[PDB]
């Protein structure tokens, strides 16, 4: 993981159903394949992703002061660790099969649902700046204080102005 | 006399979770505690009997889902030692915890009703809280208030 | 008569996905089926010969690149019943699935 | 005769961040070059003396906290070849580096000031950068300017 970043969400995102959590964290990694016999390599590739995330222990680490503050020669903080969990709750309306009235019969239950990436991209071994660009992009429009919208990538596209090819049905 | 329509007795024990961004269920347990001021003893009966210990997990969102059920059997001769409470924190809860809530049923009773209510001493995960009942309040009780209605002693 | 421009025939497969929200792709299952009211021998000169399958996942944001190419041999014998199809979902997947194209 | 209050001279060193989301800080390591044209010798008194060194990592965001501080000791004969400067990014951080900020001191002083910057060969993690410092800048000097000044030489 070379870069890291943890982010807080508002209630409005926290509600949302890919947004199961107070917390979202996105990282940048880069992965290689080995051949079984050694540790010969044979690609490498960067993946860009943002997970909900749930606090799982703590750490130390050294405090890193902002302007308006000093600190001490080897002052230290204490930080939460994150991990990806396997499911979260979420509250749905219902109805109760055993009612007995008219004041029982509407209910509020609580389903666990799968958990699932906000984004997974991979990059070839290759453009490591359109990897650290599209991470930065993500991590802005995070900051932004709204959902992750943008996704378009010219790359991974259909070519543009092919009439013969898009005038066949997609809404 | 004012008789207030929301000023309710101890409430009851909720086996579900009352939002989405309430904490995880952790784990209790539950033991006779080595104080010296307890005061099981003052019912009518005496504090010989059987208690339920329950406990749940709180933040600024909501109530999370009971913890497990712990039987605590007190002697007669035990009614002035407490109940010493172990209460560890979820491994990997979601939303951050702030405090806890302690349920008790009544003397060889089945429903639980809530008796207390302090913070978390830590909110790392795995946490442990130490706590010892003295049974201050009674499961399944009322609560009355009296005093001076006046600007000159209270204001909003 | 009135002659449609945006009226088309079977969609020709593509290789790009339609949007960078769609599901990832699967894995893709063929064999010859048990059924017993097919209609591939109502072709021209029998329906006995080789057929390509492939899938697509799909969901309201677009659609996801080919999966694995399959081939079929259909004998003559076997016109009456269907082809039989294992479709997988993806492991991981950003956005889920919500429907399935079959292109032959 | 034109003065101007913000054309300031070296800037001296600060010993925290400017912002939250600054890079984090790395390590740096400095000996003597191997360079022929270095021009620590232009000082009335010579070049001998003890320098100390530090660094600072940037991005569109702010400013790190400055690096460990070396000591490097150049005599009568070592004055001509610069001070070769290895640069080390982190390997945990949050935001990349895009440019790197070199503070000296003084001949044989206590505070550092800032007299170059430059950007980064690579800012992947781990990456290193090689810089040879040959006193172009003297620590805590001025800078003055002199030219026409019309419509037809600069605008904005």
């Amino acid at each position: 993981m070379l870069f890291k970043y943890i982010h807080d969400v508002n209630a409005k995102v926290e509600e949302g159903r890919r947004y199961l959590s107070d917390v979202v964290r996105v990282a940048l990694d880069k992965e290689e394949t080995t051949d079984p016999d050694t540790q010969e390599v044979t690609s490498t590739s960067y993946r860009v992703t943002a997970y909900p995330v749930v606090q799982v222990g703590e750490e130390e680490v050294p405090y890193i002061p902002v302007h308006p503050k000093t600190a001490e020669p080897g002052q230290k903080v204490t930080v939460p660790t994150y991990d990806v969990p396997e499911k979260l709750p979420v509250l749905v309306r219902g109805r109760n099969p055993e009612a007995t009235g008219d004041y029982d019969d509407h209910i509020w239950v609580t389903e666990e649902v799968e958990v699932r990436p906000l984004v997974d991209e991979v990059f070839k071994e290759d453009e490591f700046e359109k990897a650290r660009l599209y991470y930065e992009n993500v991590a802005a429009q995070l900051a932004e204080g709204d959902d992750i919208r943008h996704y378009y990538r010219k790359d991974l596209d259909r070519e543009a102005g092919h009439y013969s090819v898009s005038r066949y049905p997609s809404f | 006399f004012t008789p207030n329509l929301f000023l309710n007795k101890t409430t009851p024990l909720n086996m579900n979770a009352s939002s989405q961004k309430a904490p995880a269920p952790g784990t209790l347990a539950a033991e006779i505690g080595t104080a010296n001021d307890a005061e099981f003893g003052k019912q009518t009966g005496g504090g010989a009997g059987v208690y339920k210990y329950a406990v749940t997990f709180n933040n600024s969102h909501g109530e999370s889902v009971p913890s497990n059920i712990v039987d605590v059997t007190i002697a007669n001769e035990d009614v002035a030692k407490g109940v010493k409470l172990t209460i560890t924190n979820p491994v990997s809860t979601a939303f951050p915890v702030e405090y806890i809530k302690v349920y008790r049923s009544e003397k060889d009773g089945q429903r639980l009703y809530e008796v207390a209510k302090f913070a978390v001493t830590t909110d790392n995960s795995g946490g442990v809280t130490e706590h010892t009942d003295k049974c201050e309040i009674l499961a399944n009780t009322y609560t009355a208030f009296m005093g001076e209605m006046s600007e000159e002693v209270i204001a909003f």
